[PDB]
């Protein structure tokens, strides 16, 4: 049993440090607006949404019961992003820095839990 | 993939 107040204690340091590296968590810190961004295919290929403010909204929320589905939905955010766009794109390759951030983040937080 | 994020 995991009590919200413990995932928010254990998990947002790992959200933190995401938001910290800039610019590469530029383009993950709001949902992507396909209009804005002039990719109207967005939403043909990424069926399941997901950024970090949806993430930040649902920790401080308490809607993980369980730290794999904070983690769950980290990963789903970078996957689209590696889904869309092109493995030589500026997003794509700021997805992998996030990526190699995060793992070194949550895998020492993972063991404690 | 037609379109980049511009």
């Amino acid at each position: 049993i995991f009590k919200p107040e413990e995932l928010r204690q254990a998990l947002m340091p790992t959200l933190e440090a995401l938001y910290r590296q800039d610019p590469e968590s530029l383009p993950f810190r709001q949902p992507v607006d396909p209009q804005l961004l002039g990719i109207p295919d967005y939403f043909d290929i990424v069926k399941n949404p997901m950024d970090l403010s949806t993430i930040k909204r649902k920790l401080d929320t308490g809607q993980y019961q369980e730290p794999w589905q904070y983690v769950d939905d980290v990963w789903l955010m970078f996957n689209n992003a590696w889904l869309y766009n092109r493995k030589t794109s500026r997003v794509y390759k700021f997805c992998s820095k996030l990526a190699e951030v995060f793992e070194q983040e949550i895998d020492p937080v993972m063991q404690s839990l | 993939r037609r379109y980049q994020k511009s």
